[PDB]
């Protein structure tokens, strides 16, 4: 009663952009609408960190050109611990860029001992494992998807396979790793389907060897880093001499989205992996903001003085409690696990808001109607997949 | 639910098994009164006797 | 090839201390090819400025490897922290001196660490061990919300695998509770006598209070307890007779200063032998990778097999950890602990004094009470 009443009956989160209001608006109220999530009726309020000073919320817009970073980031600390205060933030949103942003976005977070959520598109190599800071991968490491290609294999013991990658360039050191983990698994010849042949012919005599070199040793493949119309000419050219499923069965090894797997042009029995959910920023958003509120939530529901007063009652006093209201905070944020839109969200090492996006995985197979369609084989998440049908 | 007065062949068993070992006693009916079945689980393999 | 040797110790006798160790180790070094620096860091009393000041001191100095020191702190996660945080993604080597916790050992956060002390939740596989000897058929297992507790119990219920024990129950203790004694209801309710329990002296301070109220301070109770709770807040409370913890050379900061200088003065020599010698870093701006030297240099330093420093049998292994550790109980009687038993890690070497129960029993009772009724 009191303590809601002293923290509003709500839970404040402060979001700074290092370099989106938007985005915020809608995470927000994706949060309120979702009920339950916080209980004693505490709603989810987002206060901005921008570099301005004090005033109340203007309905005129005007550009103008920023003045430079400021070369001292304590100054910037103390700003932003202090409109925190003023707000009374339990959590801080983050969006970094840079290696010195980064460093500043938590050397404020230590100075006003709270946790700051960042999300940083490229998952850098971070030395600071201070619980104050928790970093979310937008982009997390593709050899997720490589886990995906062998989980394949994995539905119908497809431990012989052949590789085809229509890139030179393409990275299937992960795949491969995934692979040699175990030693049932048995790769096949290495085709390596070259788009830098000038004349169809050539092109298509080398697909035609390559198919033939493969077909008596694995009686599967695996295709990386081919684009739709490269798999729409790959099976064009497979077609033409007959060879097709499911004596030769096709898997797709590369991500490719459902609105691109168009029906035409790919055999029958052919897999291929995509994603569930189009990960754009707003997702991200949505799922970090539930993630945070659900942290409070908990927090507050054995601590609710900690969790929803911050410890830091003033911006230039470190108090040194046995048990910080932001510690509490980031505890509970670096124990949060959560099923947002684009994946799953769980926190590891104390530092890592890792999003393990949700895909599915189908096969090429006759609609109700008979034409060709995509045809959900199941879902893939966490590593697990699961057939849908 | 009701105290009930309870008695049988089994139960003078029961009281020479108590009066040798030397253990009190406090006993109940049972649920559905089926002798016990395997029977298989709502939503798992069959794992369940009733 | 000067090698510098940097650390972070508290107060300036332990950088003086240590330097004299480095000077020893010197001059007891016949290589040639090898140059003791020793440079002398104090603790920074912030953390956001302990980072700065630590990455300007030691990373330029190109030093080998940091030791770590008992934390100002009487028990944080502080001041080792910032150190295994800075210098840990810049594939440098770390041994902590006073490191008795397990905290740091998932492998995916402070991965480059060595521990130099036994972790606490180790010892409770020792309970195992004790529990080898003295009967104990059946125990029940009290951790409060703790990842270390989390751990240990996982690790004693893996032990307990081993011998097909149920370990009967586990209650998972909420740190920072104020009403333990609810949790505790249960603990008459099962049939056994055997408590496995440790934590920290303020959580263990209101569980021995109230264990007096649930009657649970009379005889025929059994509870065994860890070092954390040995000494503190909670000695008011603890029950006499009551079977606690000690670890050998366990405030003795000389001696693993000793030993730690010693194996360095080992591993340079092991190093500096073969090609690919990846000097350290200089500067802590201008390094943005690690150093060539990674997972070989560690495997190499993880090589010393002798009986070097006061405390002699240093074989560290798994995650960074020695072996053969001596572990020390002492009985507690008019509130004064009395040393009792003493363990080599391999057996434990008892002694004639007085080894009163719980309830100050001398005999040893069983954990199997009858039920006098059933369902």
């Amino acid at each position: 009663c009191q303590i809601l009443k002293r923290i509003g009956h709500a839970v404040r989160v402060g979001a700074v952009h290092l370099q989106p209001r938007d985005a915020l608006l809608f995470a927000v109220d994706n949060l309120n609408r979702v009920e339950g999530l916080l209980p004693y009726n505490l709603s989810l309020e987002v206060v901005m960190a921008i570099e301005a000073g004090l005033g109340d919320l203007p309905l005129l817009p005007f550009s103008s050109p920023s003045s430079p970073w400021s070369s001292d980031p304590f100054s910037f600390l103390q700003s932003v611990c202090h409109t925190v205060v003023v707000q009374g933030v339990s959590a801080l949103l983050a969006f970094p860029q840079s290696q010195g942003e980064m460093m500043e976005l938590d050397l404020v977070s230590l100075v006003l001992h709270i946790p700051v959520i960042s999300i940083v598109r490229h998952e850098f190599p971070r030395e600071s494992q201070n619980p104050l800071h928790l970093q979310l991968s937008l982009e997390n490491s593709l050899s997720s998807d490589a886990d995906v290609t062998v989980s394949i294999l994995t539905m119908n013991n497809w431990y012989n396979f052949s590789l085809l990658l229509c890139q030179e360039d393409w990275n299937i050191t992960d795949f491969l790793l995934l692979t040699q983990n175990n030693s049932k698994f048995h790769l096949g010849s290495i085709i390596n389907i070259t788009a830098n042949l000038p004349s169809t012919q050539d092109l298509l005599s080398f697909l035609q060897i390559q198919l033939e070199s493969i077909k008596n040793s694995t009686p599967t493949v695996v295709m990386f880093g081919c684009d739709m119309e490269s798999i729409r000419r790959i099976f064009e050219i497979t077609t033409q001499f007959g060879v097709m499923p499911p004596e030769l069965r096709w898997v797709l090894g590369d991500s490719q989205n459902v609105e691109e797997l168009r029906t035409e042009g790919l055999p029958l029995g052919l897999i291929a992996h995509g994603k569930t959910t189009q990960s754009v920023f707003e997702h991200y958003v949505q799922d970090a903001m539930e993630l945070v509120a659900r942290a409070v939530a908990t927090a507050t529901m054995i601590q609710p003085e900690l969790a929803l007063i911050p410890s830091t009652m003033n911006c230039m006093e470190v108090e040194t409690t046995n048990l910080t209201s932001g510690q509490y905070l980031s505890r509970f944020l670096a124990n949060t696990t959560f099923r947002g839109l684009s994946g799953s969200i769980r926190v590891k090492g104390s530092t890592i808001v890792s999003s393990e996006n949700n895909f599915f995985i189908w096969n090429l197979q006759h609609d109700p109607m008979g034409k060709p369609m995509w045809t959900r084989l199941g879902s893939w998440q966490g590593g697990k997949i699961v057939m849908d049908y | 639910t009701v105290p009930q007065c309870c008695y049988g062949f089994c139960i003078d068993l029961l009281i020479k098994l108590a009066r040798t070992m030397n253990f009190t006693y406090e006993v109940h009916l049972v649920a559905d009164g089926k002798f016990g079945t395997q029977e298989r689980v709502n939503n798992s393999n069959k794992k369940e006797w009733n | 090839k000067i090698v510098n040797i940097g650390a972070v110790l508290s107060t300036r006798k332990h950088e003086q201390m240590f330097r004299e160790a480095v000077n020893q180790a010197n001059k007891r070094h016949g290589s040639w090819k090898i140059q003791l620096n020793a440079t002398s860091v104090t603790h920074k009393p912030n953390a956001i400025q302990m980072a700065l000041s630590v990455c300007e001191d030691l990373i330029s100095s190109q030093v080998y490897a940091i030791l770590v020191s008992h934390p100002p702190t009487p028990n944080d996660h502080f001041t080792p922290t910032p150190v295994s945080y800075t210098a840990g993604f810049y594939r440098i080597p770390v041994l902590g001196l006073t490191t008795r916790m397990s905290i740091y050992s998932d492998k995916s956060i402070h991965l480059s660490f060595l521990r130099t002390v036994p972790p606490y939740s180790h010892q409770s596989s020792v309970w195992f061990e004790m529990m080898r000897v003295y009967s104990w058929n059946h125990i029940i297992l009290l951790v409060s919300d703790d990842h270390e507790g989390r751990a240990a119990q996982k690790r004693l219920e893996t032990l307990l695998e081993e011998r097909e024990s149920k370990a009967e129950k586990v209650l998972q203790f909420d740190p920072g509770t104020k009403n333990v004694t609810a949790l505790l209801m249960e603990a008459k309710e099962l049939e056994a006598r055997v408590i496995i329990l440790s934590a920290s002296e303020d959580d263990a301070a209101t569980v021995y209070r109230a264990a007096a109220m649930l009657n649970m301070t009379g005889s025929g109770y059994v509870w065994l307890v860890g070092e954390r709770e040995i000494s503190g807040n909670a000695l008011r409370y603890a029950p006499d007779g009551i079977l606690g913890l000690q670890l050998i050379n366990g405030k003795n900061e000389s001696a693993h200063i000793s030993d730690a200088v010693g194996v360095v003065a080992q591993a340079v020599h092991e190093l500096l032998e073969k090609e690919n010698i990846t000097d350290p870093p200089r500067g802590c701006v201008g390094n943005t990778n690690i150093w060539k030297t990674g997972p070989l240099f560690k495997r190499v330093l993880m090589s010393s097999k002798y009986a070097d420093g006061v405390t002699g049998r240093v074989e560290f292994n798994e995650d960074g950890d020695r072996k053969f550790a001596n572990y020390s109980i002492m009985n507690l009687q008019n509130r004064k602990l009395v040393q009792v038993g003493i363990y080599n890690g391999t057996h434990v070497i008892p002694n004639d004094r007085k080894i009163i129960w719980p309830g100050g029993e001398t005999e040893k009772p069983r954990g199997y009470q009858m039920s006098t009724r059933l369902k």
